[PDB]
RNA sequence: GUAGACUUGAGUGCAGGAGAGGAGAGUGGAAUUCCAUGUGUAGCGGUGAAAUGCGUAGAUAUAUGGAGGAACACCGGUGGCGAAAGCGGCUCUCUGGCCUGUAACUGACACUGAGGCUCGAAAGCGUGGGGAGCAAACAGGAUUAGAUACCCUGGUAGUCCACGCCGUAAACGAUGAGUGCUAGAUGUAGGGAGCUAUAAGUUCUCUGUAUCGCAGCUAACGCAAUAAGCACUCCGCCUGGG
């Protein structure tokens, strides 16, 4: 879903348009209170601590149902709203008790589908079953190794997820890129699909509109000083033959993997 | 299904069973013609007057 | 208006108490569509002695139901046929088409 | 010596898939079909049978692959 | 492309003579019916170009239809513009 | 197509006599009745008959042969094609085969013969020679 | 031309069937390759042979399960459908197009077809995936004077999926479209009808697609009922070669 801008002026040359085109109207709900926060990368210490960054707005976040540990209710979707934050969109929900709960939206849902889990429900889009209930070869997200603990894992803005299999205590699941974790089988799960898909291909001309995105620009390492970077500056834009260029910090970057195989993990793996 | 064995077969008797019946298996023509892959307009050179030469 | 036909198979070691449910939630699918027959004769074992989909013998189930015209109720089924673990193989054809 | 198509024998039209081997002597000994030439078939009436044999070969009521 | 009930029903309403099942008005009935009951199928996936050629020969059948019912006959369609009122 | 039953019909006569067979066919007009009428009068066919109730009534016609089913009609053609209604004068209507050929022309009076078309100063459409 | 009439062409009705007709939505098996894997030793490769190579880090091969893409042998055929291009695991969805009968009905609504429009091989090009096996590009080994080729070992693009485009193919049958005519020997479909009756098996009719060959026919070759024969209406091409 991508319109264009007409190439009127320079800078407005390509300007791959939005096609929001789908989202319910405007005005997100006011008791969706999450306080705004900008570390701007810099820490408790606060020098920079974290690279090129900054320049968005007072991004008034809002509580999505990260966990959805609720039960078998008319969990009515009402609206699918815009997200400033994350790539997929979002949706309001009222239960029987008259609450304002709120979920990540999907591809093809609609207001009044009221989709819910006990894990009573079947395989239709929007159920928080565990994979102990979900059969083989399905398209899920929101599976996190800690039961009673919502999205930290591959509930994914972007595309959703898939599941190959399961055995015993765990679940043989791909994420992307030929990767499988085996997750605790009675941990919750939301069958379905991501909200937005094409929000990987929008090209936007102005450096300043990427500043409206909110990252101050990224320097190359090249013309930087020997004081600055292992790209040893000198005559011209000279090449770098200095054995696989790297961070301004002190480790090589290309190639090597840095697994930390000595983890609370690695018995939950794929070949890669 | 597969009995694999003619009724109290001998060595040369099972040899004649596999020669005769496994020659009428069709188990060799599609393989030797499936040595290499061919163009689908050559697959209807196969589906041509070879079979019409067989029947008519 | 047309008699259909659905042939699924379940692993044999389950019980009749399983079988009554495992035909009557397809009675539930044909009572939520409503386009049900007289009774789906959905258990008729002839005999199995061959592995299509890795079982030598289970329990056949032959539904064979009248329904409505060419509409949502027919092809509504198979999305709720894949969900059962107990299905080995199902089949869905019209009277003669 | 007639033995063509079995159609006049199972006259008429039934089923052609709810037999076990009564229609399915059209099988070869190797799980494939009898020839349309050895059987010597009436072409589209053979299609009127085979258009559901191709079902009934691989409906898990019949060994679709076999030898001997 | 319809059953016998709406087939013979639209013959029944949109016939100007009883038993005139080859009336130009019933050509308007079935043909000018499945123009918009053809649009459902072109909007079904927008891919069946053979059915698009069915729309070609049926637009042309509409072309002989009102090219004739304006062509030789005139006023039994001039009174009957509001059948659907093309163009 | 149906748009030339005249040369369709004469061509069909060439099928009947060149195939050396008995009866040719023609739907019911008045013009074809004048064709088999005038040319039967000039001795080329042997029947004038059509299907008794049809506006497409088959004028089925026995032919007038030579001595062994031998041809009399050889160079049978329609002169005026449907793309050209041939409109000649009346005063110098030309000879056909130096007199050895037929001529039939829808003049202002009717559809009359060669010399009757010549010297009566009547003129119209040229139809057919032999 | 003007008014007028009928169906007897066309089409529309009511009955039949038929198919790899299209487009989506899914499912099944064999088979390839790979993940572990029993447990054992150099094997396998290829040809006219081997070097190619891989492989003792001990495997192929054999025991199994898994993974994935591709495509679906007899079915399959001078078979059908589709204007062709083309279309074949299986099941649904909505989907044209004929033919057989039929006058129930319109009463010539017909045929075309520049223009304009649509579809459309095969690759390739765009974006995003999927990535078994195959294989441009290239490498290695024969090959010989030489091998940038045929063979082998591989192996990139690419082949597949949604999603847009080129508009050019031996487009073919180097045989435009419409309809009329008619020796026959002949295929096969699916109807209509009889038919052959105590179950059998024949005859006519329609569209199909061959093969021979009457007439006709051309420079000859050949065509010939699905005419390269005899007619007419729409179009188009063609003017000695480069």
């Amino acid at each position: 879903g991508i319109k264009v801008y007409k190439p009127t002026t320079n800078g407005r040359r390509n300007m791959t348009g939005s096609d929001f085109a789908e989202i319910t109207t405007s005005t997100p709900e006011k008791s969706l209170l999450v306080s705004m926060s900008k570390t701007a990368g810099r820490n408790n210490t606060g020098r920079i601590t974290v690279r090129h960054h900054g320049g968005g707005h007072k991004r008034k976040y809002r509580m999505i149902d990260f966990k959805r540990t609720t039960d078998n209710v008319v969990a009515k979707v009402a609206t699918i709203e815009y997200d400033p934050n994350r790539t997929a969109n979002i949706a309001l929900i009222v239960y029987a008790n008259g609450v304002k709960s709120y979920i990540l939206a999907a591809k093809g849902l609609e207001v009044g589908m009221t989709v819910v889990s006990g894990p009573d429900a079947d395989i239709k889009v929007g159920n928080a079953l565990p994979l102990a209930n979900i059969p083989v070869g399905t398209l899920i997200h929101n599976i996190e190794l800690k039961p009673g603990k919502g999205g930290q894992l591959v509930r994914s803005a972007g595309a959703s997820a898939q599941v190959l299999g399961s055995e015993g205590k765990y679940t043989l699941v791909r994420l992307q890129s030929g990767e499988v974790r085996m997750i605790l089988s009675t941990c919750r799960a939301t069958i379905g699909v991501v909200g937005n898909e094409q929000q990987s291909l929008i090209n936007l001309g102005k450096a300043g509109r990427t500043r409206h995105m909110g990252i101050r620009p990224t320097v190359r390492g090249s013309v930087m000083n020997p004081n600055d970077h292992p790209h040893g500056g000198g005559e011209g834009r000279q090449p770098v033959g200095r054995k696989s260029p790297m961070t301004p910090w002190g480790k090589p970057a290309l190639g090597l993997k840095t697994r930390n195989k000595k983890a609370k993990s690695s018995k939950l793996i794929v070949r890669r | 299904s597969k009995t694999l064995v003619r009724k109290n077969e001998s060595l040369d008797d099972a040899l004649r069973r596999f020669k005769r019946s496994v020659t009428k298996a069709g188990t060799l023509q599609e393989l030797r013609k499936r040595e290499h892959y061919e163009k689908p307009s050559v697959k209807r050179k196969r589906k041509s007057e070879a079979a019409r030469k067989r029947k008519k | 208006m047309t008699k259909y036909e659905i042939l699924y198979i379940i692993r044999p070691n389950i019980d009749e108490e399983a079988k009554t449910a495992l035909v009557e939630r397809f009675d539930a699918i044909l009572t939520e569509n409503g386009a049900a027959n007289l009774e789906s004769k959905d258990w008729e074992k002839r005999k199995l002695a061959y592995e299509i989909n890795d079982f030598r013998e289970g329990i056949y189930h032959i539904a064979t139901f009248e329904a409505e015209t060419t509409s949502e109720a027919l092809s509504e089924f198979d999305r709720l046929a894949k969900i059962n673990l107990d299905i080995l193989r199902h089949m869905i054809v019209k009277v003669e088409a | 010596r007639k033995k063509v198509d079995f159609i006049a024998a199972n006259k008429i039209e039934v089923v052609d898939y709810k037999d076990t081997e009564l229609l399915k002597r059209f099988i070869s000994e190797r799980g494939k079909i009898l020839p349309r030439r050895v059987t010597g078939t009436s072409a589209k009436n053979q299609r009127k049978v085979v258009n559901a044999i191709k079902r009934a070969r691989v409906m898990a009521l019949l060994p679709f692959v076999a030898e001997d | 492309a319809i059953s016998k009930e709406k087939k013979q029903e639209i013959i029944a309403q949109y016939a100007r003579k009883e038993g005139d099942t080859g009336s130009p008005e019933v050509q308007i009935a079935v043909l000018t019916w499945e123009i918009n009951h053809l649009n459902d199928h072109i909007k079904s996936h927008k891919k069946d170009h053979a059915t698009q050629r069915g729309l070609m020969k049926k637009i042309g059948h509409r072309r002989n239809l009102l090219g004739y019912l304006r062509g030789k006959d005139v006023q039994r369609y001039r009174e009957l513009i509001a059948s659907l009122g093309l163009r | 197509v149906m748009t030339d039953p005249i040369a369709d019909f004469l061509t069909r006569i060439r099928n009947g006599n060149m195939r050396k067979f008995d009866v040719v066919e023609a739907p019911a007009s008045k013009i074809k009745r004048q064709i088999a009428e005038i040319l039967k009068a000039e001795g080329y066919v042997k029947d004038v008959e059509y299907v008794e109730d049809n506006k497409q009534g088959v004028i089925r016609v026995f032919l007038k042969y030579g001595k062994n089913g031998e041809k009399v009609i050889t160079n049978l053609k329609r002169i005026s094609k449907p793309g050209l209604r041939v409109y000649v004068k009346s005063d110098d209507v030309p000879k056909v085969l130096n007199g050895l050929g037929t001529a039939i022309i829808s003049t202002s009076t009717g559809v009359v013969t060669d010399k009757v078309a010549r010297q009566t100063n009547v003129g119209g459409e040229v139809i057919a020679y032999i």
